[PDB]
């Protein structure tokens, strides 16, 4: 990388992180995508 | 050539074995149904289920056959058919360089002359049949499963068996010993239908019923 | 309580069987009708069906009174022989 | 950017982040939740509207093999921007 | 005698004259490749794939629109049949867009497909394609118009099936664009289907795009509940998720169409819903409760209240099954006040005599009528399949129609004889003139509208309507099977639950006031907590909570349509049935289960435990609701005429004004309809102006 | 080797946009059904995948995704020491991919330079 | 049609004669079977676990059927005999660690939408 | 024609016993025969012609991780293709499976002529072409 180093991007990391696992900074899998089905609000007032 | 991607396809062969196909249909015209040749040289002998035994010992034996060496013994289930089973026999001849395909129909109730006699290849082999569709064989030696775990349930090559099966496993820490469940997938397998609604090949268009 | 609360005949279009309940129908229908214009009687045919005829008793209560073959007098006789009862 | 959440979680781009009642997220304590800072949506919109005095462009991205199929935009609404579907460059007729 | 004789491939078919080749060649079972040619729209030619090689002959024709003679051999395998398909799409694919990867037809592409079957490898083109503007028309309908293959299938569907002409051709040569020239949406209650018929990406479903792959989804066969025409559709579901709605084919039915509230609904499936049971707390207050709870209150409830102070009133939506188990229920209470916010005129026959209410002459029956008489209906909104169906009919058959109602818009052209009720009676003495020509008219028919009898003078209507059937029918200028009087109805539930006994209408809860009234799926409203006397008890067993919900205290959630294998009939009387596209969500269980369950706990348990064991209660309760894609035939109408002779009924003057008169209130009927989010945009978009919909839409 | 097949990572356009378009074709030609997308309208018009997670426990690295792919999103990267402790931590989402993309780039970018041309 | 040659019984009467000595050839080996396993169970519940296994198969009424599960139980027999099912396999058939699912309407409607 | 200890079957094929399926997977699950409608996207008819078994559809949750449509159906997926109705019904109840079968729908023919398109009298002449 000295004689050729890689072209320069912003989104590429400016410090890498070895292997995180075990230590309190893994990677928890996790839903991406929102929910589905919208509940039904109730109404607050006291009706009748 | 002006075929340089098309398989280059042999006449000679062809009537070599459509010639043998004509020979072995006029040997044995009990059991010897229909005989056919794939346009890629590949001969074809539909026989009868109670000559499965006969027409191998001739392929075996004859001097103009000597087809000795079953290369495998697999059947094809079909439920459209009665007799959704259909057993294939794949045997090699060394001395004429040539192979041959015989092929049986077999619903599920009906056993079928086990080729263990005529080939001792086949002993194996027919206990993967019965294991994995439950075509039963008769006259076997040691008939019993030789793929699926002990006591399974269910034949699973059957068309109607599903691919996740009935039943996983799991080590219950209860009774400390491992355990079998029904079965809970993570994430149901996607089924994809990518068939494509337009014609394919015209060659093979069945005429309509 | 039995009160009489709903009768259902249920005919075939066409079947012999269910020729008896036609014959009534297009003529003692309408002069029952005007008798009890409070009951539903309930007329709900089908094609190759029993000519039956069902009774809703009150407090769910189902009689199945089968009117195979039955002639239109027949089918009247076994009308008022139901509803003779007013509960 | 990231935008925290009210319950105190970064929120990613899709919008998603753990409602405050949500039971799923003891997983996160202890640990860190995965979420990327270089959201692609705002990104995109750094990038200047290039002016091309032709009433049809073609983009591929750049890099050509190493880019998105090469696509036509047609620059003739002067009223807003034609922008490619694959990477989301605009472009914009210089008063036609 | 007239049968002409062809050879396709060489084997010989029997034609009738007149039949085009590319029909020929489907009797053996070759389909020639096309784009433009769709089969309910007519011919136009610019496909040019159709191209086939016709023996002894030099010139290729154009299988889509040449009739075949005596004696031809269509040679569709011909060497010289393959080299025009290789050139004509190759043509095609000359300057279509590379947008696979983005574009929704990807997976379902006509022209992705015949590239694979019959086209080249590769291509010679090393040119720069072209490129289109983009167009609006709507925020239903996704325009890429650069992938565009001018076949002019939304063109002759928008001037042939929908009757509006917005869709058109612009500009000559390649630079021809297909669109509408000045900014306006296409909008009809069938504008969703140029989505359908448009071979390519280039008319997509903005709701849908690029949410799915077609490889991906399942289709599940259903009908649709939102209309009571009962189109029937192919809900396509992914991982238990609804995505699309699409329409299949029944030739009599829905043809190969859907109404657009059909089809943009799905969104309603998914907000808000009904997933728990709710109790009132001790401030009134709906909160979450288990099902146990829910079922103990009600069942008490209904356990010390007996006689006539329980009710129901059966929504527009529910199903059979659910209809015939809460009337079980109540039965089993003494309850006979089965009711149903629909108002049909139970004086004279009313629901006894099957074919008082129904369409008896079948939807496929229009295509045979010469004269129809509209009554206090507009079928473009209350029956978007009907009025196509009497637009087609139009068309082909030169049918006449006419119309009583109000002066709408019905795509074709009727001759309105004034919206006066008295029109009525006029025809049934004969001084209108239009009574004179339903006297010539052989098959005459006449539709009076669900939503006229929804009128306080509706058994007058109904009266009226069924005299002028019994004049035309004493003329023998009509034949013995033609049945004249129809009616065409409007929510989904009505022949169902008619057919079992619901009274119908609501008059009888006015009439008795009860207090443990039940609302099952009832969401028009007819019936407050005002009418009803203090300290009601209302069982709300809805999917949505829209109307119905605020007002109980025991919201119990059901299954919608899609979640449920529930049988639907029609307004015609085929009584279809729905399949499980995917469970309801949260602790939502099915309907008949539901009520079922509770009858146990209440300790009058039902018979019936599985949903073939209800389906065979169904069954003797009414043998043609089990008779599945079957129109029973029905019969006595005289008897019925004559029993609308008794009692008099005065008509009024209010003019018959349909509930729906132009597209905005088209929209938002039905509690999935009006609970959902892409519909909303569609009325939104017809009140205002076209800036008010529009969206960076792209793929 | 350049091509060599290790941990998956998707890559952004020049501009800093994602290459994902959500076409589903590395989904479709997935031997193992590994890859799971869901796709929505984005808010500024072209949309991306709104989840997007790749079974790192369940792929088989055969790169049929990187093949499929027309816009060369979805790679296998050169790493191949991402062993982990738990089972959770190999069930990749589009977040950690996403950071995969923005932290091997310098090299993918590299490796496909290296080898763009035998494709 | 009505006629297909059999398995290894003509008619129900021998079908019935080779289900009696395979339960034979199963009541026998049940206590050798749980000492040889160290099986948890007693002997007791072994016997009558045979006998309910041997009762669901009695709807069967085809000479080639009941002959189909003859052979098969004799296989589970010789798997059993010589070792070569574990205590995992024999435990199998007692059904220990999944919880009772309830029979009655009303317990499914409450769990799910269970048919 | 067949002397091979032939014997009177004339019960009907219960193989139900034999393929190891549990007990609830064979009488609470309704199969459906049908013939596939066609893809009303597109206009081919090739996935049209042979007759389909499926099973109705189950519960489908979604997992406490990431959250992919979970399933506990074996019988979910499985799809069965048969040539006739016939062959279809007949695998149905042979094992043990309560049925319900949809006839085929075949598209109507429609006459159709190009000559219709420029009419002197009838409503069918087009404006546009
Ligand atoms: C040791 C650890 C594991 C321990 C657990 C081990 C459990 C498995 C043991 C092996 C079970 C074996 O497969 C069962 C089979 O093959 S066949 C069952 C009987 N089914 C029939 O024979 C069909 C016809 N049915 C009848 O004949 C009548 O039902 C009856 C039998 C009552 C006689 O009637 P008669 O008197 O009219
Ligand atoms: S319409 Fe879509 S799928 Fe078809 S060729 Fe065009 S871009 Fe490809
Ligand atoms: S928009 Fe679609 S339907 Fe209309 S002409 Fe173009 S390809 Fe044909
Ligand atoms: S490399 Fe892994 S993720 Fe990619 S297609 Fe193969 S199995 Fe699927
Ligand atoms: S193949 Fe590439 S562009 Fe297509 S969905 Fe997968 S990652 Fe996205
Ligand atoms: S099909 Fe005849 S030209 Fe398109
Ligand atoms: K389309
Ligand atoms: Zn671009």
């Amino acid at each position: 990388p000295t004689t050729k180093p890689p072209t320069a991007r912003k989104y590429i990391w400016t410090n890498h992180k070895f292997n995180v696992s075990g230590t309190p900074q893994q990677y928890v899998p996790y839903s991406t995508t929102r929910k589905k089905i919208q509940e039904w609000v109730p109404p607050s007032t006291p009706y009748k | 050539d002006t075929r340089p991607t098309i398989r280059p396809r042999n006449d000679v062969v062809h009537k070599q074995l459509s010639a043998f196909g004509q020979y072995v249909a006029e040997i044995l015209p009990k059991y010897v149904q229909q005989v056919q040749v794939s346009c890629f040289n590949e001969l074809e002998i539909f026989i009868h289920p109670d000559g499965v035994i006969p027409v191998l010992t001739f392929l075996r034996d004859h001097t103009n056959a000597q087809f000795k060496s079953l290369a495998d013994l697999t059947a094809v289930d079909v439920p459209t058919r009665q007799n959704r089973f259909e057993i294939v026999y794949n045997l090699l001849s060394l001395r004429f360089n040539s192979q041959i395909r015989v092929k049986t129909y077999t619903d599920e109730l009906t056993p079928i002359e086990s080729s263990v006699t005529v080939y001792k290849a086949a002993n194996w082999y027919e206990r993967e049949i019965w294991d994995m569709f439950g075509v039963f064989f008769a006259n076997h030696p040691d008939l019993r499963r030789i793929l699926t775990g002990y006591g399974f349930e269910g034949h699973p090559f059957r068309k109607d068996f599903p691919l996740s099966g009935y039943v996983e496993l799991r080590y219950d820490d209860e009774v400390k010993r491992v355990v079998a469940e029904p079965v809970e997938l993570a994430q149901e397998f996607r089924k994809f239908d990518l068939n494509s609604p337009w014609e394919a090949f015209p060659a093979y268009r069945q005429p309509p019923e | 309580k039995l009160g009489l609360r709903e009768i259902r005949i249920h005919l075939c279009q066409r079947s012999p069987g269910s020729q008896g309940v036609r014959d009534f129908i297009e003529k003692r229908y309408v002069e029952l009708k005007k008798a009890n214009p409070d009951l539903p009687i309930l007329i709900r045919e089908c094609s190759d069906v029993q000519p039956k005829l069902w009774a809703r008793y009150a407090f769910g209560q189902e009689k199945n009174v089968s009117l195979n073959n039955f002639s239109a007098d027949q089918v009247t006789r076994t009308l008022e022989n139901v509803l003779s009862g007013k509960a | 950017g990231v935008r925290t959440s009210p319950t105190g979680e970064k929120v990613t781009h899709t919008g998603q982040a753990y409602d405050d009642g949500d039971y799923r997220r003891v997983r996160f304590s202890d640990r860190q939740k995965e979420v990327n800072e270089n959201f692609a949506i705002d990104l995109i919109a750094e990038q200047p509207v290039s002016e091309v005095g032709s009433r049809v462009i073609s983009c591929d991205g750049g890099g050509g093999a190493l880019g998105h199929p090469r696509v036509y935009i047609n620059l003739d609404k002067e009223t807003k921007t034609g922008t490619c579907g694959y990477c989301g460059l605009q472009f914009r007729q210089p008063h036609h | 005698s007239n049968l002409i004789e062809v050879f396709v491939d060489g084997q010989s078919v029997m034609v009738e004259p007149g039949t085009t080749v590319l029909q020929a060649c489907e009797k053996v079972g070759m389909q020639i490749p096309r784009f433009c040619y769709h089969e309910r729209l007519s011919v136009a030619g610019n496909c040019r794939m159709c191209l086939v090689e016709i023996e002894k002959a030099p010139k290729v024709v154009a299988a889509c629109a040449m009739p075949v003679m005596k004696g031809w051999n269509i040679l569709t395998n011909s060497e010289k049949s393959k080299k025009a398909r290789e050139g004509v799409m190759e043509f095609l694919l000359a300057n279509h867009p590379l947008d696979c990867p983005i574009c929704d037809q990807g997976g379902e592409c006509d022209l992705q497909d015949q590239s694979m079957m019959f086209g080249s490898d590769r291509s010679r083109f090393l040119e720069g394609k072209r490129a289109v503007e983009d167009k609006n028309i709507g925020p239903l309908v996704k325009t890429i118009m650069t992938r565009c293959i001018q076949c002019t299938r939304c063109i002759r569907f928008a001037s042939e099936i929908a009757g509006v002409d917005d869709l058109g051709t612009t500009g000559r040569g390649n630079d021809m664009q297909v669109g509408t020239y000045i900014e306006k949406m296409f909008m009809s209650e069938l504008s969703g289907n140029i989505i359908d018929i448009c071979p390519v990406g280039a008319l997509t479903s903005k709701p849908y795009a690029f949410t799915a792959r077609p490889w991906e989804t399942r289709k599940t066969e259903s009908i649709d509940v939102m209309d009571a025409v009962g189109s029937n559709i192919v809900v396509s579901t992914r991982t238990g998720e609804v995505m699309r709605i699409l329409p299949r084919m029944h030739e009599d039915i829905n043809e190969e169409w859907i109404s657009d509230k059909t089809r943009f609904a799905y969104d309603g499936l998914k907000r808000q819903r009904l997933t728990q049971p709710m109790i009132r707390n001790e401030k009134g207050l709906l909160t979450y409760t288990t099902w146990e709870d829910a079922l103990s209150r009600v069942a008490g409830m209904l356990q010390s209240f007996q006689g006539n102070d329980v009710a129901a009133i059966a929504g527009g939506l529910v199903d059979a099954e659910a209809l015939v188990a809460l009337k079980d229920l109540l039965n089993r209470v003494d309850s006979d006040s089965l009711c149903t916010e629909e108002v049909f005129p139970t004086a004279g026959a009313g629901t006894d005599l099957r074919s008082n209410y129904l369409l008896n002459t079948t939807i496929a029956g229009v295509e045979e009528a010469d004269v129809i008489l509209l009554v206090g209906t507009n079928p473009r909104f209350e029956a978007p399949l009907f009025n196509a169906r009497i637009r087609k009919s139009w068309l082909h058959n030169d049918l006449k129609v006419a119309l009583i109602g109000s002066p709408v818009d019905l795509t074709y052209r009727y001759d309105h004889l004034g919206d006066s009720p008295k029109i009525l009676q006029d025809i049934a003495s004969g001084n209108h003139p239009f009574s004179q020509i339903l006297k010539e008219a052989k098959k005459p028919m006449v539709v009076l509208g669900s939503s006229a009898l929804q009128r306080s003078d509706g058994t007058a209507i109904l009266a009226a309507v069924s005299n002028i059937a019994q004049n035309i029918r004493l003329s023998s200028g009509v034949t013995g099977d033609w049945k004249v009087m129809n009616i065409l109805h409007r929510i989904a539930s009505q022949v169902a639950a008619l057919d079992l006994g619901y009274k119908p209408g609501v008059e009888a809860i006015r009439k008795n006031p009860p207090k443990v009234l039940f609302l099952l799926g009832a969401d028009g409203g007819c019936i407050t907590r005002q009418d009803l006397p203090k300290d009601c008890f209302i069982i709300y067993q809805g999917h949505h909570g829209d109307v119905g919900a605020p007002m109980a205290d025991v919201i119990l959630p059901g299954a919608a349509y899609t979640e449920k294998s529930a049988t639907y009939v029609n307004t015609e009387g085929r009584a279809q049935q729905t399949k499980v596209a995917v469970t309801p969500p949260g602790l939502a269980r099915e309907d008949w289960k539901i009520i079922r369950a509770l009858s146990e706990i209440a300790g009058m348990t039902l018979p019936y435990d599985t949903l073939d064991q209800v389906r065979s209660r169904l069954e003797e309760v009414s043998p043609n609701l089990v008779r599945y894609d079957d129109v029973e035939g029905a019969n006595y109408f005289q008897q019925a005429n004559e029993l609308s002779k008794l009692v008099n009924q005065q008509l009024l003057a209010d003019p018959l004004v349909p509930p729906q008169l132009t597209i905005k209130d088209f929209y938002m009927t039905d509690s999935i309809s009006r609970a959902s989010q892409t519909m909303a945009k569609c009325v939104k978009a017809v009140t205002e102006g076209i800036q008010a919909v529009e969206e960076p839409s792209i793929c | 080797s350049p091509r060599f097949r290790g941990e998956h990572a998707l890559r952004r356009y020049p501009s800093g946009e994602e290459r994902c378009i959500a076409c589903k074709l590395c989904e479709a030609v997935c031997p193992a059904q590994a890859i799971t997308i869901e796709a929505e309208p984005r808010a500024d018009g072209s949309r991306r995948t709104t989840r997007y997670d790749i079974d790192m426990t369940k792929c088989i690295y055969c790169g049929f995704c990187q093949e499929a792919c027309p816009v060369d999103a979805i790679v296998e990267g050169p790493n191949f020491e991402f062993s982990t402790e738990t089972h959770e931590e190999l069930l990749y989402n589009k977040e950690k991919l996403l950071n995969n993309g923005d932290k091997w780039e310098a090299e993918i970018a590299a490796n496909i330079q290296a080898d763009y041309l035998y494709r | 049609g009505t006629s297909v040659k059999p398995i290894f019984s003509r008619d129900m009467n021998e079908a019935k004669r080779r289900v009696r000595e395979l339960y034979r050839a199963w009541y026998r080996e049940v206590p050798n079977t749980v000492h040889l396993f160290q099986l948890d169970i007693s002997v007791k519940q072994g016997r009558d676990k045979v006998r309910e296994m041997f009762m669901k198969n009695a709807h069967v009424t085809d000479p080639r059927v009941v002959d189909l599960l003859v052979i098969k139980g004799k296989m589970e027999l010789e798997e059993t005999i010589n070792v070569w099912k574990q205590r995992t396999h024999i435990m199998r058939f007692f059904h220990e660690t999944e919880a009772p699912r309830p029979t009655d309407f009303l317990s499914k409607f409450y769990v799910g939408h269970d048919p | 024609t067949q002397d091979t200890q032939l014997i009177a079957v004339d019960e009907k094929l219960d193989i139900t016993t034999l393929t190891g399926v549990p007990e609830e997977h064979i009488k609470t699950r309704k199969v459906r025969i049908f013939v596939p409608a066609r893809n009303n996207m597109q206009s081919g008819v090739n996935n049209t012609k042979k007759w389909k078994m499926e099973f109705d559809t189950r519960e489908r949750w979604e997992n406490p991780l990431m959250g992919w449509s979970s399933t506990a159906d074996p019988l979910s997926n499985l799809v069965l293709t048969f040539s006739t109705k016939e062959d279809a019904v007949a695998f149905a109840e042979k094992n043990g499976w309560s049925f319900d079968v949809e006839e085929r729908k075949v598209p109507k023919p429609k006459s159709k002529s190009y000559g219709a398109n420029f009419s002197w009298n009838k409503r069918t002449r087009v404006s546009t072409k």
